[PDB]
């Protein structure tokens, strides 16, 4: 379950209150803060890996009733979310830890915070950097490229 | 348990 931390950010949208941070309690009993700018795993279908998203906004949406805690995200997509026919355009076999910045507006970016599984570390690498492949048996995901529905391209600014 | 998010279109 989730709770806001502290005061809302200076108001921007009507009917919404924005927060920098959200508090998530586990059944391991502890409390974890997730902040705007951090990344989360988002529950998708039960047979698939979580979606990965960067949190770009956290908000209490007063336009739903009863009101809900929401996020707006920047999506990433996993290799398997890219059309099979377009996969070869990458020109290599990405590791399971590699994901792609999804640079397209067609999917809606608003989620309910209850779909959040938890934080994930996502790391931006230069194209010529190699993914570790180090130890920690890492839970970290790496991003090199964006995918626009047409081609792979550099990470946006 | 995390609720399921269903991605949906539009809303660009």
């Amino acid at each position: 379950t989730f709770s806001w931390v502290g005061r809302p950010l200076p108001n921007r949208k009507q009917f919404q209150q924005m927060y920098r941070e959200i508090c998530m309690k586990i059944n391991d009993g502890s409390e974890i803060h997730i902040k705007v700018g951090q990344f989360v795993l988002i529950q998708g279908e039960d047979n698939k890996k979580p979606y990965v998203a960067k949190l770009i906004e956290l908000f209490q949406n007063g336009a739903e009733v009863p009101p809900k805690k929401c996020a707006r995200v920047q999506w990433f997509v996993r290799f398997l979310e890219i059309p099979v026919s377009k996969r070869h355009l990458l020109g290599r076999s990405p590791p399971a830890q590699e994901i792609f910045w999804y640079d397209c507006s067609d999917w809606d970016n608003k989620i309910n915070v209850e779909t959040i599984i938890g934080p994930v570390q996502v790391v931006a690498l230069a194209p010529e950097e190699v993914i570790p492949v180090d130890q920690k048996s890492e839970e970290t995901l790496f991003v090199k490229l964006s995918w626009n529905k047409k081609d792979f391209a550099p990470l946006p600014p | 348990g995390a609720k399921r998010h269903r991605k949906v279109l539009r809303d660009n």
